[PDB]
RNA sequence: ACGACCGUAUAGUACGAGAGGAACUACGGUUGGUGGCCACUGGUGUACCGGUUGUUCGAGAGAGCACGUGCCGGGUAGCCA
RNA sequence: CGAGUGGCUUGCUACCUCGAUGUCGGUUCCCUCCAUCCUGCCCGUGCAGAAGCGGGCAAGGGUGAGGUUGUUCGCCUAUUA
RNA sequence: GUCGGGUGAGAACCCCGACGGCCUAAUGGAUAAGGGUUCCUCAGCACUGCUGAUCAGCUGAGGGUUAGCCGGUCCUAAGUCAUACCGCAACUCGACUAUGACGAAAUGGGAAACGGGUUAAUAUUCCCGUGCCACUAUGCAGUGAAAGUUGACGCCCUGGGGUCGAUCACGCUGGGCAUCGCCCAGUCGAACCGUCCAACUCCGUGGAAGCCGUAAUGGCAGGAAGCGGACGAACGGCGGCAUAGGGAAACGUGAUUCAACCUGGGGCCCAUGAAAAGACGAGCAUAGUGUCCGUACCGAGAACCGACACAGGUGUCCAUGGCGGCGAAAGCCAAGGCCUGUCGGGAGCAACCAACGUUAGGGAAUUCGGCAAGUUAGUCCCGUACCUUCGGAAGAAGGGAUGCCUGCUCCGGAACGGAGCAGGUCGCAGUGACUCGGAAGCUCGGACUGUCUAGUAACAACAUAGGUGACCGCAAAUCCGCAAGGACUCGUACGGUCACUGAAUCCUGCCCAGUGCAGGUAUCUGAACACCUCGUACAAGAGGACGAAGGACCUGUCAACGGCGGGGGUCUUAAGGUAGCGUAGUACCUUGCCGCAUCAGUAGCGGCUUGCAUGAAUGGAUUAACCAGAGCUUCACUGUCCCAACGUUGGGCCCGGUGAACUGUACAUUCCAGUGCGGAGUCUGGAGACACCCAGGGGGAAGCGAAGACCCUAUGGAGCUUUACUGCAGGCUGUCGCUGAGGACUCUCACUCCGGGAGGAGGACACCGAUAGCCGGGCA
RNA sequence: GUGGAAGUCUGUUAGAGUUGGUGUCCUACAAUACCCUCUCGUGAUCUAUGUGUAGGGGUGAAAGGCCCAUCGAGUCCGGCA
């Protein structure tokens, strides 16, 4: 997490940076396979190390609240 | 006095220009004769240096290879279609007429065939609301009701890269690197921190603006600074 | 660093050179223009009235 | 080119109800200033002798360098306080 | 209340210098004045003594160390003839 | 540097030998720019050289630079130019769009060379040997031939392959040393051609339900291990090259760690890390061709820039030479270079000065202030407070250990790697030199890293993330241009513009009267054209009607500018200071009062606090971490001080040589007093005074240096400001023209934009040209 | 235990910067130098070369800083006696 920031920046900065990266790094259940293998390749880019699926998603999460709403309607 | 920073900008000198030569593609909708037979396969997902968000590499049946404004939920192998009779799913582009209401849409055109203008940045999306033979009301991300020609093409889905603004830059270095990829002079010196000669707010023995910050719309360049034609200011009230 | 002697040492750049047209060492090799005769900027030879006293 | 102080004897005396408490003189020392001198104490002493670290001359012996002595210990004369 | 002396303070003046007489405080080093703080010699005393107090002659010598403060000034401590 | 010697009319510094030193990322080696012949040889000393010179970068004369395979040349980069178009009064001016060209010599991409020899001076260029590339021609093969690959790419961590170098063992050749048996050098050999292949990828087989694998992540019934196979690397191994070359000779062999070079795995991005030419794809023989330009030397404490042979400035590669040690550190020493950071001789060499060593007792008493100096130090073991945003604080603090010798143990494949053990043992001292933190506490400020006044300010100032407000739907907001046009923008509100505040945490009160901005508006005010009236055979002109933006008037708004008192138990002018903080970097009074601390404390800290004249994004309070920031305290330390001494090196003094400058109305041996435009070596009165010279520290010449920065004056200047005067851009608005058909409306045909186009949107508006009113320190 | 993040720490690695000494110099070695001390040193880093922005205009993490020893409006010549 944000622990690499040393004793700098303050609570909120290391708080949000940690949490965001916590959820960002989580074992994500892949789209092209229900296997927990999705890794952030860059800003908004994701990939299932399993089936090699490279896809678009939120900047930090593979799926965004607004993204899930798309499939619905 | 000397010309203020906003005036230097206009000159379009190196410091103020965007690193165009490093930019990848001018993401624009395709030009199909008609029919709608045009389709293609997502070959890759790239980072767009101009928008800090993903752009999808696509290869069309007619050999054409072009990058595109990728909405969320698009990956390699997927088949995207463009045309009047295109399917109604994410990544596909068709006029607002052929688009069912209540469905989030991005990269909307202003004038049919202009390649798309509205809602193209990270996470945003418009909202097709009302249909007609003449008009197609679309709610832009700013919350404005934009009356549009039903012929205006658009893409289904929310622009990819959503939530970018959630995490703070934390340190100047991170801002530095971002700013370095845009047409913007950074860092920013406060007017009130300059000399009278340099900015209308400059001067004094302490830092504060001379006159009130709200400036008339009619103000000339060199003077139009601070709160431009503010209808109000502050939070209270 | 001083703008004087210490700033003089970096001066190993060639700019003004012998002019193919006027023979003067004023052909700026980076601008490709002669500061003396205007060669590279003008078909006409560089000349101004202020090069001499107004009534002469 | 000498200025000033403290102390002892005078004296628990003169004076004084008492408490308290002088002086002339004679001595001893202190401080400040002054001039000189180095037996004594002290400093210096890259004169000198010893110990020792690194490195170089193969080892040994014996040496060079380490800022104008590598460092450490001792220190004659002289100059000094 | 009245008469003065000084030229340290302050004020006044605008004589001297604006082709520049380097600031305040401090320091260091030298000479001087006396309206004398100490020391020498004296007079008075509401001078018993001791300790003082006031005054006279007198400028040989002395008049030191520190805490706050840039301070001069001043406040404070302990020594001191 | 010294002693000898050489040359020469002449030698401290020109040459030779010896002894002695200096330089180690440089004072060595290779180069870029820049210089431009400085390079080599001969002959010289009038010039230049911090003294001299027989020497020289100087003077004169000669000579010297050789390329198919090193560079240029070619390609394209940020970007530049030329032509066309368009603008402009106009151009040597100017933006866009086309086209073409230009744009990289160390250091982007890129067809191809190595070894030896040779000159006074060149050298992958010449010579000898061997090799390679491209093109063309002939001959044979081939019909393939363009899909694809390559050129071609960020930052961080990391494994494997592996050459040189270094080191180790051993052998051989040569050298050195002389109580020993050690120590040093060498032990060679290319490009190229052929061959080998780890890694990655894939295929077959196989068949794991828990195994496989890694430094680490990881892998798998969608098929794990194992086995076989396809593809496939080095500037690497191996063979040739080579009874080539080189060496006086031997002309080794193994190993370890491994720069170069090769090949993999992992991680990061609100950051995404060139292009084009070319090459590959796509064989072989023989032959021919391979022009043009650069090539000397310096590359720096004398060849460059800085007026100089200037202590300054100036890019790249050699980062693997030995000991040492964590090390590209110190210190010492090779190789290579040098004694040219170029004046010498003499005095125990005084005073005084610059650098510096050591000083007893005391120990900050010094001083604005510990300024300066000193103390501490490396490594391991033990141990470690308040506080804190939980990261940190922290090497907190404090305590102990540390060498050598002998013999060993553990880790590891091993190191000439690391961690330990037992015994013996020397010194005052074992990180023995070198290298190498002084520690603790309170307060102020800014959160942090960062920025800044090139040349007196590095800070609390700027920036920053973070917070906040404002404008804008893109034919936009903002901005540049006279125009043609342009930046933002290969951008689209999670945007980007314009501003304020300045991390996190707790918070951010009341005020819209004035000013600003914005919205509305019955009525009032409000220009010009057109229209009506009068006037004039026309016209000037006078009046009227209609009335835009703007204003009056009304509302909104303070994280807009700003404000938050007097009086009495309301009044000015809207409100009347809330949380907090407070004698403040804000408090005049003031050294406020009380306390802590000291012998003594205008200081510092704490409390109080009526605050001359604190206070909430003109941000208020608080706060860990950070700091060449301001103040204060303690321990430690010490020549800062008491109070100075001695010593060391370079000067200083004397001698040879070289050789300036500042300054100068005149006179001038002055001292005490006086006088004078009131601050005299020169006037007046006295006193003193023989002349010249050496050294000194600077009392005076109101010393030298600068036509005073301070102050005033001038109908002087400039930068800046504004509700100063007057104007000028610009924005908004009406009217006219472009402009057309049928106080409200339709249309299409000009005009504008979108779309490749068909065609769509818009449309007499907009744009553009003209004029009028308003705003208008943006500018003059 | 592994891992090896960081506008992270120590650091005269290279390199960059410039705090104090108010030292040395101050007709200098130098029209901004020397020495010691001190700061940064994986990043908003440093740097070479090429290239763009031009004078009421640039450029400016803002000091009225910088734009060739020239800056509250560069330099040259002209207006100009
Ligand atoms: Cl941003
Ligand atoms: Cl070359
Ligand atoms: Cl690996
Ligand atoms: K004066
Ligand atoms: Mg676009
Ligand atoms: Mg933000
Ligand atoms: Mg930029
Ligand atoms: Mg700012
Ligand atoms: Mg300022
Ligand atoms: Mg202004
Ligand atoms: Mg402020
Ligand atoms: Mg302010
Ligand atoms: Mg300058
Ligand atoms: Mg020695
Ligand atoms: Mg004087
Ligand atoms: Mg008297
Ligand atoms: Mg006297
Ligand atoms: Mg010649
Ligand atoms: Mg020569
Ligand atoms: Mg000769
Ligand atoms: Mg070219
Ligand atoms: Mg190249
Ligand atoms: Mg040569
Ligand atoms: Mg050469
Ligand atoms: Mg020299
Ligand atoms: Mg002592
Ligand atoms: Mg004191
Ligand atoms: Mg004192
Ligand atoms: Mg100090
Ligand atoms: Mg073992
Ligand atoms: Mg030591
Ligand atoms: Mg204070
Ligand atoms: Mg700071
Ligand atoms: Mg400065
Ligand atoms: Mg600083
Ligand atoms: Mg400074
Ligand atoms: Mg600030
Ligand atoms: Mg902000
Ligand atoms: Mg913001
Ligand atoms: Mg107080
Ligand atoms: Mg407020
Ligand atoms: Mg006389
Ligand atoms: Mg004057
Ligand atoms: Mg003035
Ligand atoms: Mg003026
Ligand atoms: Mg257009
Ligand atoms: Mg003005
Ligand atoms: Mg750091
Ligand atoms: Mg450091
Ligand atoms: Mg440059
Ligand atoms: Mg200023
Ligand atoms: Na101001
Ligand atoms: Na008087
Ligand atoms: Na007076
Ligand atoms: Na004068
Ligand atoms: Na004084
Ligand atoms: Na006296
Ligand atoms: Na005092
Ligand atoms: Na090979
Ligand atoms: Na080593
Ligand atoms: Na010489
Ligand atoms: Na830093
Ligand atoms: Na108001
Ligand atoms: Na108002
Ligand atoms: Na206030
Ligand atoms: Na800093
Ligand atoms: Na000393
Ligand atoms: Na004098
Ligand atoms: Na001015
Ligand atoms: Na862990
Ligand atoms: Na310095
Ligand atoms: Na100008
Ligand atoms: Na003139």
């Amino acid at each position: 997490r944000s622990g690499r920031f040393g004793a700098r920046y303050g609570r909120v900065s290391r708080r949000r940076v940690a949490e965001i990266e916590s959820e960002m790094n989580e074992d994500h259940a892949c789209p092209n396979c229900g296997e927990d293998r999705v890794d952030r390749q860059g800003t908004g880019i994701w990939q299932c190390s399993y089936c090699d699926y490279k896809f678009t998603g939120g900047s930090y999460k593979p799926e965004t609240p607004g993204g899930k709403t798309v499939r619905r309607s | 006095g000397r010309r203020i920073q906003g005036q230097r900008r206009g000159r379009g000198t190196s410091t103020f220009r965007a690193p165009s030569h490093r930019y990848k593609a001018d993401l624009e909708h395709r030009k199909v004769e008609d029919g709608d037979v045009i389709a293609g396969t997502v070959v890759d997902i790239e980072h767009d240096p101009a928008r800090s968000a993903p752009v999808a590499a696509v290869e069309f049946e007619d050999g054409d290879r072009r990058l595109i404004l990728a909405p969320e939920g698009v990956g390699v192998g997927d088949e995207l279609q463009v045309g009047v009779s295109a399917e109604i799913a994410p990544g596909n582009t068709l006029p607002l007429a052929e688009i069912p209401e209540g469905v989030p849409v991005c990269n909307v055109e202003s004038s049919p065939g202009d390649g798309g203008k509205f809602a193209r940045a990270s996470g945003v999306n418009a909202q097709l609301l009302t249909h007609d033979r003449n008009v197609a009301v679309v709610k832009l991300p700013s919350g404005e009701m934009k009356r549009l020609d039903p012929q205006c093409r658009a893409t289904i889905g929310v622009v990819a890269g959503g939530g970018r603004t959630d995490k703070p830059f934390v340190k100047a270095g991170n801002k530095h690197h971002k700013m370095k990829a845009r047409g913007t002079k950074w860092p920013n010196v406060r007017g009130v921190a300059m000399n009278a000669v340099d900015h209308p707010f400059g001067g004094g023995g302490r830092q504060h603006p001379g006159k009130p910050k709200s400036i008339s719309r009619n103000a000339p360049p060199g003077r139009k600074v601070g709160d431009i034609a503010s209808k109000r200011t502050g939070r209270g009230g | 660093t001083g703008a004087g002697t210490p700033s003089q040492g970096k001066k190993n750049t060639t700019t003004h050179t012998k002019c193919r047209r006027c023979g003067e060492k004023s052909y700026h090799t980076k601008k490709k223009v002669c500061s003396s005769c205007g060669f590279g900027k003008s078909a006409k030879r560089r000349d101004y009235e202020w090069q001499s006293k107004a009534g002469e």
